[PDB]
């Protein structure tokens, strides 16, 4: 066992493992099948193990075969053993996380020893087969039962079974496994994420009869209007055949019987030796049968029965069944004959406390919020799942695209493993067994042959293999160039909407340009796309508007849902999201192993709100004083919606209404809107909808908003001259100073720094910091990339504006003057900023402050036309107050940017100061809300056309700290007013992705704003 | 081990420790040699006279032979099927498989043919470079020694099985 | 596959070659239980693959086979598809499971007579005259196996032939077989006389149909 390493052999994926099949649980009463109620013949063993780690196998006492080892501890399981602290769990990204050396792995390999000693009841002994599942086992294990080794199993994330009947004995029992860290299926798991081991899904113990159903597939099949569909159920079993037994499958819709067959053993002549005596075919006929979608996911029950002629029952089987027909025709992905749109998301299993560990009411919460913010897929990125979430998409409506455990990312070229032929046995079974163990599930309507692992001839075996197998769904995979033979669709990850991607041998064209490339057919979806690393998704809209005008983009998966970012405990045993290298893990990729919608408690970004607003499912059109609705279901109805609609001037709400919408699939509904009344005063109005569901579904809560949209009504531009006051400013002067004074407010303006230092209220400072000009930004994971001190890319746009010297730009003074009016005090401003001998901005100003209170900065800055387009224009300065809320006319509520604002809404928006902070992990400029006329906090009032972020950590400390847990408020509040800010990008986190059109290149820019006191 | 773990009775164990497959081989060292297709000094014919001794089963084979000749052996040549020689009897059937139908199991009395042969390497062999066996048939399966240490097994009665053996050989008879 | 050096004295002789790997399952019931089954890929794998890397560069070898009489199972799909991207210069055939499924780019019948159908279930022999226009067919016909040569035989040759001239599509076959399977044995004399199925003490046996 220690001779022969086979943990060091591919041609070893397992020994004595039992064949893979669709979830089990042996009920002895059909009815206990029919409405899925816990099997007494299925026990949970997923209690307290017992638990010990050493450094290598060669360092397991043999003793502890027989005996406890009173070393060990006491361990929930499943369990990773990094979450318990035994060692130290490792973030790599693309780098394997041990030396390229296939087969061999570290001699130092950490081995889990887990052991748990348990009853069996003589009754399971007496008769049939007791066998033991472990659902998840990382990497590679040896099982022992009553010191006699039984198995060994490899592939991280199937169902290990082995047959314990001959071990067990009636009491007490002792099981003891053998958990490798690595083994050479590591080759084969590459896969972007925390690198961790041990007993992570369930264990549990089944009892089946000797004579007993082994296998089951459901298909259906339907005719051209799905109004007929065929069930076809084959069924297997193993032990001895007889001429007494028999199968029924019956169907079930609730407690309502739908149709019922039965059959004796033998099927049909199969080829001159004949057919499977062990094997039986049941059709049953459905007429107008209700199909399975993610819209409405209509379930019947298909019950197995396996029994006797005369009627007794030997066991029963059963699994939930979704009437659809998944095809790809003329080029079109169709679900029961209709095109799909994929709102989809990639997810990994990850938990911040328990690691890989995954359990029922986070998978719930995941769903719930998938589903809520008008997602309708998702990608098994990238691994076969634990088994309930495939129950609970079946379920909630969820289409599903299941994939094999096959990563080999780090190897040289990526398909060094796939393309050797030794190699396929493992790979053949890490396909093969994922196929037997999902086939079941309606939700899954996708197969992939795995991730990142170049295209090798062994994909094209395996693509061909599901092909016969299991021709009810079509097969993709991304390797190699996302277009190879190998893929039913054109599956690319991070292929922009226009911009052409063209690296030699494996472009990625614009996916508008990829359609249609010479001889090229398929339809394209996006595996991976829109990268949510930290403030991103700029530029989400683009991909949602080509999804629309184009029939074959048919949509993708956003990467990704969840941050993997873990729990850490500091001196005071706070906690505090951590990443890669926390754990002295090294090498590592730091936070590129956070790319989530969701923050890991499940805590939005501001990123999925736009993701809700793009995947919204009613689209509008406005003519005059009628809204076009357009319903984007294929399916339902809309019958558990309705349109609120609000018309508002800067934020006063002036009407309102509602009106039930009743929309036909595809389908559109005009609604007229009443004649509004006119507004008096100035101002722009708005017109807001939004989408209202009454009733609670198995998914949201009553009142829940699925879309909206906004529109610019009528406009009456402001004319009338504010009221002329009677008061002028003095203006006082000093070599250092020009002192403005007005009633019990001043203005101080430094002649040496040539910007406004100081301003009082009564008595009172109000600028900790001076008011300045700024061109930079906190760098974004955008902006940063895959950079690093010690190997720079050149390409990133931090390490553009570092060499350039946009971050160490010294403001030096050119004018500084001041004229006193008739009305007004004038100050005029300007300034250079230059670095090693080259001037980077130009910026020139004018403060006028009138007799009114109100201060007028008027800003036109020139910026070089070869110097790194830069981050923002506009302006900075640190507050000596600290208010309670933030009060604004503009985009909101939520943050929001110039390539990401399609989510917000223009309207009157109050919110605590700590909601204008987004705490990112990875600190970064943060919380702007663009589209801002008004901007109010404390006794300030901002006026103009302006950008805005506001919070108690200045730009400086942001980019200085690598986690948020670090930062500290600082006294009083910076406030960053621009009157231009870069876009985010996103649409990978690796190079730059900021859209020409959101880049400041305009060369010259203006803007102006009003500040006064109210 | 070896006698535990029955690797012929396991689908998933088709060879341990054995080279990739390739096209013929012969290593020149000349280049006029490789063009003429003539006799290469780096490819030794081991088609000589070895050591054979017949058993019913795997369990029957002494621990000896590992590292000692049978006395009981006899010499024969070497290629051949043992039952050519009269060992034990060959089979003829059609379709009917000639054991029992019941994967992956074969019958526990399994004629087993011990082969053997002491042979010599050149100095040179030793000193660089990769020395390697191959087998282009052995019916049906087989494991393999060299020098009492244990190097491989193989299956597949109709294509050659490789193994490295530079790590195996010694000076003098081996 | 072959000794080695058949396919040299073949490159140098010129004979066309079909290689096979050293799969055949034929008494199995069905005779695709082991290779429809995930389980045997691996080993079957091996037998198609391996022989690909040994002989892809013999001109001799024309055509690639995924064995025989092993019905036709996804591993054979599989391993159809496997050789069809590593070597893009042989078509690939296979007669099992009736002799024109997706696992063979030959209609490569065992035995289909040239006027008379044999319409066995499943697994039809039809004519081959008929087989090539059937439906939706467009592939070509060449026996792997046709004429059993078994003792006083190849009656009905002729009528091969003529159809093989007259049919583009039918581009001929390969006879069954080439040499007599007979083992020489010696009486009480020492007289050496030829012996089949059954003359070791072989029982179960198939006698003379070795021959
Ligand atoms: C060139 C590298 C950045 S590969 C890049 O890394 C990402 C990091 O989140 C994801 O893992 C993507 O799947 C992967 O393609
Ligand atoms: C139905 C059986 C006779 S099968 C028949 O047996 C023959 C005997 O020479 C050959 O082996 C053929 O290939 C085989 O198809
Ligand atoms: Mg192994
Ligand atoms: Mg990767
Ligand atoms: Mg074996
Ligand atoms: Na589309
Ligand atoms: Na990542
Ligand atoms: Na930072
Ligand atoms: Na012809
Ligand atoms: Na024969």
């Amino acid at each position: 066992v220690l001779q022969r390493r086979d943990w060091e052999n591919p041609g070893v994926t397992q020994l004595n493992r039992l064949a893979a099949h669709p979830p089990f649980a042996s009920w002895r009463n059909s009815e206990e099948a029919r409405t899925d109620r816990p099997s007494q013949q299925l026990r949970s063993l997923n209690g307290e193990w017992r638990f010990a780690w050493f450094p290598a196998p060669e360092a397991v006492p043999e003793s502890w075969l027989e005996c406890d080892l009173p070393e060990a501890d006491t361990v929930v399981v499943p369990s990773n053993w990094q979450m318990h602290g035994y060692d130290a769990p490792i973030y790599t990204n693309v780098t394997y996380p041990i030396t390229v050396n296939p087969p061999f792995v570290p001699t130092e390999n950490p081995t889990g020893c887990y052991s748990l000693t348990f009853n069996v009841d003589e009754s399971w002994l007496q008769e049939g087969q007791t066998r033991i599942i472990f659902d998840g086992v990382n990497s590679a294990f040896h099982l022992w039962c009553n010191g006699r080794w039984v198995g060994y199993g490899q592939d991280s994330r199937l169902p290990s079974e082995f047959d314990l009947s001959a071990f067990l004995r009636a009491g007490e029992n002792r099981l003891a496994v053998m958990v490798l860290r690595w083994s050479d299926g590591s080759y084969l798991e590459d896969q972007d994420m925390w690198r961790m081991s041990g007993i992570f899904r369930d264990v549990s113990l089944l009892h089946k009869p000797t004579t007993q159903i082994s296998d089951f597939h459901v298909a259906t099949r339907f005719n051209d209007d799905f109004s007929r569909a065929v069930l076809e159920a084959e069924v297997q079993m193993c032990g001895e055949l007889r001429d007494y037994l028999r199968v029924t499958v019956s169907l079930w819709q609730g407690e309502t019987q739908v149709a019922s067959g039965t059959a004796p053993f033998g099927g049909e002549i199969i080829d001159e030796r004949g057919g499977y005596a062990d094997r039986v075919t049941l059709r049953l006929n459905v007429e107008n049968p209700k199909l399975w979608s993610a819209e409405i996911p209509n379930l019947y029950r298909a019950v197995v029965e396996l029994h006797t002629a005369d009627g007794t029952l030997i066991e029963a089987e059963a699994c939930d069944v979704g009437f659809r027909e998944v095809r790809i025709e003329n080029g079109l992905l169709l679900l029961n004959g209709k095109p799909l749109l994929i709102r989809g998301v990639n997810r990994h299993e990850h938990h911040p406390l328990h690691g890989q560990v995954m359990d029922e009411q986070t998978m719930v919460q995941d769903i719930l919020l998938m589903k809520q913010n008008n997602f309708n897929a998702v990608r098994c990125s990238h691994y076969p799942n634990h088994p309930l979430w495939y129950t609970l998409c079946d379920r909630y409506g969820l289409y599903v695209v299941d994939e094999a455990n096959i990563e080999t990312h780090g190897m040289v070229p990526m398909n060094r493993l796939t393309d050797d032929p030794r190699w396929l046995p493992a790979m053949s079974e890490r396909v093969t067994r994922m196929v037997q163990r999902d086939r079941n599930h309606p939700s899954v309507i996708i197969w992939s042959l795995g991730n990142e692992s170049g295209h090798g001839a062994n994909h094209d075996a395996l693509y061909r293999w599901i092909k016969s197998v299991d021709p009810s769904r079509p097969v993709q995979y991304e390797g190699g160039g996302a277009d190879t033979t190998a893929t039913d669709i054109i599956c690319p990850m991070y292929a922009r909407v226009d911009e052409d991607q063209p690296f030699p041998a494996v472009p990625k064209w614009s996916i508008k340009k990829w359609l249609s490339l010479p001889g090229e057919t398929r339809p394209l979806i996006l595996c991976e796309y829109a990268h949510a690393m930290g403030n991103s998704l700029g530029g989400f809209a683009k991909y949602w508007q080509a999804f629309r005008q184009y029939p074959r983009l048919q949509g993708g998966f956003v990467w990704d849902w969840v941050d993997q970012s873990l729990i850490k405990y500091d001196e005071n045993g706070n906690p505090w999201s951590a990443y890669g290298g926390d754990f002295g893990d090294t090498p590592n990729d730091r936070q590129f192993c956070m790319n989530g919608l969701v923050f890991a408690d499940r805590t939005p970004h501001p990123a999925l709100t736009e993701a809700k607003h793009q995947q919204q499912f009613f689209q509008f059109r406005l003519s005059g004083q009628t809204i076009e609705v357009t319903s984007e279901y294929l399916f339902r109805h809309s019958d558990n919606e309705l349109l609120h609609w609000m018309v508002a001037l800067d934020g006063k709400p002036l009407a309102s209404g509602e009106v039930p919408l009743d929309v036909a699939p595809q389908g559109k509904q005009l609604i007229e809107l009443p004649e509004l009344p006119q507004p008096e005063s100035a101002g722009q109005l708005w017109l807001t909808v939004r989408v209202v569901q009454p009733n609670a579904t198995a998914w949201s809560e009553a009142g829940h908003i699925s879309a909206w949209q906004q529109w610019r009504l009528a406009e009456n531009l402001s004319v009338t001259l504010p009221a002329a006051s009677h008061a002028i400013p003095h203006l006082t002067t000093s070599e250092m100073d020009f002192c403005i004074e007005l009633g019990n407010k001043r203005w101080q303006f430094n002649r040496q720094s040539g910007f406004l230092s100081q301003m009082w209220i009564g008595d009172k400072k109000q600028l900790l910091t001076p008011l300045r000009d700024q061109f930079t930004r906190a760098p974004l994971d955008n902006d940063i990339g895959v950079t690093e001190a010690t190997r720079i890319d050149p390409n990133a746009w931090v390490e553009r504006w570092k060499a350039a010297g946009h971050y160490q730009a010294e403001a030096a003074l050119l004018q500084c003057t001041a004229d006193t009016l008739a009305d007004a005090v004038l100050i005029t401003t300007a300034h250079a900023w230059q670095h090693q001998g080259k001037t980077l901005f130009i910026s020139r100003k004018t403060y006028r402050i009138d007799g009114s209170g109100q201060m007028a900065i008027t800003v036109d800055v020139e910026v070089a036309s070869d110097t790194p387009h830069p981050a923002r224009i506009g302006l900075n300065c640190q507050l000596a107050q600290v208010a309670e809320r933030v009060n604004w006319l503009g985009l909101g509520p939520q943050e929001n940017y110039p390539d990401r604002l399609t989510a917000a809404c223009f309207d009157r928006w109050d919110l605590p100061l700590s909601d204008m902070y987004t705490p990112y992990v990875f600190p970064s400029e943060n919380g702007l809300r663009c589209g801002t006329r008004e901007l109010n906090y404390g006794p300030h009032q901002w006026r103009g056309d302006f950008q805005f972020n506001i919070s108690r950590y200045s730009q400086q400390q942001l980019m200085e700290t690598s986690h948020r847990h670090l930062l500290h408020a600082e006294e009083g509040t910076w406030l960053n007013i621009d009157g231009f800010h870069m876009g985010i990008g996103g649409d990978d986190s690796w190079s730059p992705s900021v859209s020409a059109e959101f880049q400041l290149s305009a060369g010259r820019y203006h803007y102006q704003l009003v500040w006064c006191q109210k | 081990v070896v006698l535990q773990r029955r690797d012929w009775e396991n689908p998933g164990v088709t060879q341990l420790n054995r080279l990739a497959a390739h096209p013929p081989f012969a290593s020149w060292r000349n280049s006029e040699e490789a063009r003429t297709d003539r006799p290469s000094q780096q490819l030794r014919s081991l088609n000589g006279e070895w050591r054979f001794a017949w058993f019913p089963a795997p369990e029957a084979v002494p621990e000896s032979w590992l590292e000692c000749d049978l006395p009981e052996a006899d010499t024969v040549v070497v290629p051949s099927n043992w039952q050519m020689h009269g060992y034990d009897a060959p089979i003829y059937t059609n379709v009917t498989y000639p054991i029992t139908v019941n994967p992956p199991f074969v019958p526990t009395e399994n004629p087993t043919g011990c082969y053997s042969l002491t042979f010599n390497v050149d100095e040179s062999w030793l000193q660089e470079g990769q020395t390697r066996i191959i087998f282009d048939g052995v019916n049906s399966a087989f494991h393999l020694w060299c020098n009492g240490r244990w190097v491989g097994y193989g299956q597949d009665s109709r294509l050659p099985s490789e193994f490295d053996l530079s790590a195996f050989l010694r000076a003098g008879e081996n």
